[PDB]
């Protein structure tokens, strides 16, 4: 279940 | 779930471009919440988000002067443009990303914002009457010229939108008086010219107009 | 600083055959077993439309004729079979690398037989007479291809400079486009003259067609 921060994308 | 538009149509240069984004469906608190905006022609930019959570992400282009904010109650979220230029006149589209697609998924209609000194004007609209020099066949064009309007856009119906087959909707020229100029066309059957009713609805939100002109047959 | 490069920029694909864009990225937009690539569709007086997300996945509501593939730098859209209803212009875009981006887009059109206009006009209004402006407008109705000509004359003297026209984008269903010409002219100029005419020339009709009426006659 991705998030993002500034622009990218990740886990957690 | 909608994701309605509101907002100005014209704004002057220099000054500051604020639109609004409500959202009718599920809450903002969940998903990323942004804005788009599509140049003149016809190129996109992205301009940026809030998130569920209230963070933001902008454009570097447009960090300088871009401001996106929220508010959960009225579940609304708004775009805030400074010191803006000709080169600001797009049409602004608001739209989220859920983690489902990860993508833009949903959109809005968008706002069409022209940045000038001009005052709006609302236009003025004359029939297009069919005539023997418009029938060929069983098939007779009429239609609407929407004339002497500012700024963009005008939008047109026929008998408020039940009809849709054979309308042509043309895009508007810049007259050199600087104001608008469109026409709207359809094509019936002849033989229903003196039986049927045809209407175009003529919508000008810039100035809050809306004209509603029937068109007759010309018979010398 | 990243750029997604579309090609071609226009494309003309006639019906039931394959259709292919291409989307190229300077740097890698995968991330996590994904790539963050997506196509879009928009037609004229609408929002774009989610068409494929993530590269190769088919959003709901969509037709199975698109499909999506390729991966780090080099992406796909194809539609196969393109119908009628095809007609727009597709976008790429990518939101993992600042700056978000969109592809300069692609416009596809559909090709089809070639299709004369039907050429029509319509005198100014009285009412609008009233102003002291009188417009003529000249309609050309469902051609193909788009490329279109129209001259105006007065009393059979050419015109220029005083008309403007416009071309709308390709119809959904029919796949041919149509023209709206204008000619303005002061009340006065347009009351000192009787024969208005518009001629059309295209690769539909044989000879160049001229559509006219006479002020005061049927």
């Amino acid at each position: 279940q991705l998030i993002n921060t500034n622009g990218s994308w990740h886990i957690n | 779930q909608l994701l309605e538009q509101s907002g100005p149509s014209l704004v002057k240069p220099s000054q500051t471009l604020s639109l609004t984004c409500s959202v009718t469906g599920d809450s903002i608190t969940s998903g990323y919440w942004n804005w788009i905006r599509k140049f003149p022609g016809n190129k996109l930019e992205y301009m940026g988000y809030i998130s569920y959570s209230g963070s933001t992400y902008y454009n570097l282009s447009l960090r300088s002067r871009i401001s996106i904010t929220r508010d959960t109650s009225k579940n609304q979220y708004y775009l805030q443009l400074n010191s803006v230029t000709t080169e600001d006149t797009a049409t602004y589209y608001c739209a989220l990303i859920t983690t489902t697609t990860y993508a833009m998924d949903y959109w809005g209609q968008g706002t069409t914002v022209t940045v000038s000194s001009a005052s709006t004007k609302g236009p003025s609209v004359f029939p297009l009457a069919p005539s023997s020099k418009s029938t060929s066949g069983g098939t007779a064009a009429l239609g609407c010229l929407v004339k002497d309007y500012f700024p963009e856009p005008v939008t047109v119906s026929w008998n408020s939108g039940a009809l849709t087959s054979g309308v042509h909707t043309f895009p508007a020229v810049l007259q050199s008086s600087g104001l608008y100029s469109l026409s709207s066309v359809v094509t019936v059957p002849s033989s229903s010219l003196g039986t049927q009713t045809y209407i175009c609805n003529v919508n000008h939100k810039p100035s809050n107009t809306k004209v509603d002109k029937k068109v007759e047959p010309k018979s010398c | 600083e990243l750029t997604l490069t579309q090609s071609p920029a226009s494309l003309a694909v006639s019906l039931g055959q394959r259709a292919t864009i291409s989307c190229r990225a300077s740097e890698s937009v995968d991330g996590y077993g994904n790539s963050f690539l997506h196509w879009f569709q928009q037609k004229p007086g609408q929002p774009p439309k989610l068409l494929i997300y993530l590269a190769s996945n088919l959003n709901s509501g969509v037709p199975a004729r698109f499909s999506g593939s390729g991966s780090r730098t080099d992406f796909t859209l194809t539609i196969d079979p393109v119908e009628a209803d095809d007609a727009a212009t597709y976008y790429c875009q990518q939101n993992n690398v600042d700056p978000w981006t969109f592809g300069g887009g692609t416009k596809l059109e559909i090709k089809r037989a070639v299709a004369a206009p039907s050429v029509f006009i319509f005198p100014p209004s009285d009412e609008q007479l009233k102003s002291g402006t009188a417009s003529v407008v000249c309609l050309l109705n469902n051609f193909y291809p788009r490329e279109a000509k129209v001259q105006w004359k007065v009393d059979n003297a050419l015109q220029s400079g005083n008309s403007q026209e416009s071309v709308t984008e390709q119809d959904s269903k029919d796949s041919t486009y149509s023209l709206s010409s204008t000619l303005t002219l002061s009340k006065a100029d347009y009351e000192k003259h009787k024969v208005y005419a518009c001629e059309v020339t295209h690769q539909g009709l044989s000879s160049p067609v001229t559509k006219s009426f006479n002020r005061g006659e049927c």
